């Protein structure tokens, strides 16, 4: 599958002036655009190669259309403070999710949109694009609007529309990377921890996309005690890493083996000390 | 209704003295955004660090990339030191340089 | 590509 994701975050400044905003776009885990309130250029910006190609008209548009989102979330920050009766003291954050994925068959497999205020669900577009869930009764005025307003079928139009189609549109242009898998480079590190017991740690480095799952088993079997297992990290490049350590008794090495799976990998890799 | 922050510092490539590299400070899980991120040498803040756009994770939570090019050697020290809302002091997370 | 129809708002 593939995905087209915007995610929005605005940051009221009670102190002084109007709310930080920072609107990033994404193709699978690739940033392509991102917009901050804070930069010198006011303009949607270019962080993939493969949208420089966009024409004037495009970063135009996007830029008219990401500044209009801006004040949008200006507005709602003082809706949202009026909603939970809070003062004009506090600083308040509103996020905003939304896009599509195109599944195996590269046709329309499903859409999103997503709002939370300061970090807990708001309202979210359900899976069937016409239906609300609202999560508090703020949020059901939202939603009681947002029916009045026709916004789930306005959304749906899109998602099922112009997202999907400008995903399609993207992976094109972008595919000698956004449709080039990056499988994990995977090594074995061995240190002791006592006379009597070692670490062993799995690498998993330079891989694209972030999806990876890194298992340990001893004699065939999936082992989860005396275990750790880091975060997928970025390396800062586009690529990603992890690892997995277990503990195990020193001369028993050879039990353990380190399992990786990633959409790079034709079958799953297994390493063993 | 806040999350500290999960911290991650780590070189892009592996770590070889002299061999010019990247030092990185993954910061996750944090909530609300505002958040102050410094790489340390020598206990020192490094001028030149960048970061990666402002996003969030499936839960709302916040994360950040701080970056630096850096030629690692035997006795430079290198760590980041994170500043949120949630911490009483200042967070220090040393680089360990196979980790 | 960016929804066109302005954002309504909460
Ligand atoms: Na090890
Ligand atoms: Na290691």
């Amino acid at each position: 599958s593939h995905s087209m994701r915007y995610f929005f975050t605005s940051v009221s400044r009670p102190g002084r002036g109007e709310p930080r905003f920072i609107a990033v776009g994404y193709v699978d885990d690739t940033q392509f655009v991102r917009f901050d309130s804070d930069a010198a250029s006011q303009r949607m910006e270019p962080r993939a190669p493969w949208i420089e190609q966009e024409g004037p008209e495009y970063w135009d548009g996007e830029t008219r259309k990401v500044k209009a989102h801006s004040q949008t979330h200006r507005v709602d920050l003082g809706t949202l403070r009026g909603y939970y009766n809070q003062s004009e003291a506090g600083s308040h954050t509103v996020q905003r999710m939304y896009g599509c994925d195109v599944g195996s068959d590269w046709r329309f497999l499903r859409g999103y949109h997503q709002y939370a205020y300061d970090g807990k669900d708001y309202i979210a577009l359900k899976e069937d694009l016409r239906s609300w869930t609202a999560a508090d009764m703020a949020a059901q005025t939202t939603k009681h609007k947002w029916e009045a307003a026709h916004v789930a079928e306005q959304l749906r139009a899109y998602l099922e529309g112009t997202c999907v189609e400008w995903l399609r549109r993207y992976l094109e242009n972008g595919k000698e990377t956004l449709q080039r898998t990056d499988a994990p480079k995977t090594h074995m590190t061995h240190h002791a921890v006592s006379d009597h017991e070692a670490t062993l740690r799995c690498w998993a480095l330079s891989f694209y996309p972030a999806e990876i799952t890194l298992t340990w088993q001893r004699d065939g079997e999936d082992q989860t005690q005396d275990t750790e297992l880091v975060e997928t990290r970025p390396a800062g490049d586009g690529t990603f890493q992890k690892w997995a350590a277990v503990v195990v008794p020193s001369g028993q090495e050879q039990r353990y083996t380190c399992h990786v799976q990633h959409e790079g990998l034709p079958k799953p890799l297994t390493l063993r000390w | 209704i806040q999350r500290t922050p999960k911290i991650q510092v780590y070189s892009r490539h592996p770590a070889e003295n002299g061999k010019s590299n990247f030092l990185n400070c993954y910061v996750s899980g944090f909530h609300p955004s505002d958040i102050e991120v410094d790489l340390l040498k020598n206990g020192e803040r490094i001028e030149k660090v960048e970061h990666s756009d402002l996003s969030f994770s499936k839960d709302w939570s916040f994360y950040l990339l701080y970056y630096t090019e850096f030629t690692p050697t035997e006795k430079d020290e290198y760590a980041c030191r994170v500043n949120h809302v949630t911490l009483s002091q200042p967070k220090i997370v040393k680089w360990d340089r196979d980790m | 590509k960016l929804v066109v129809v302005g954002a309504v708002g909460v």
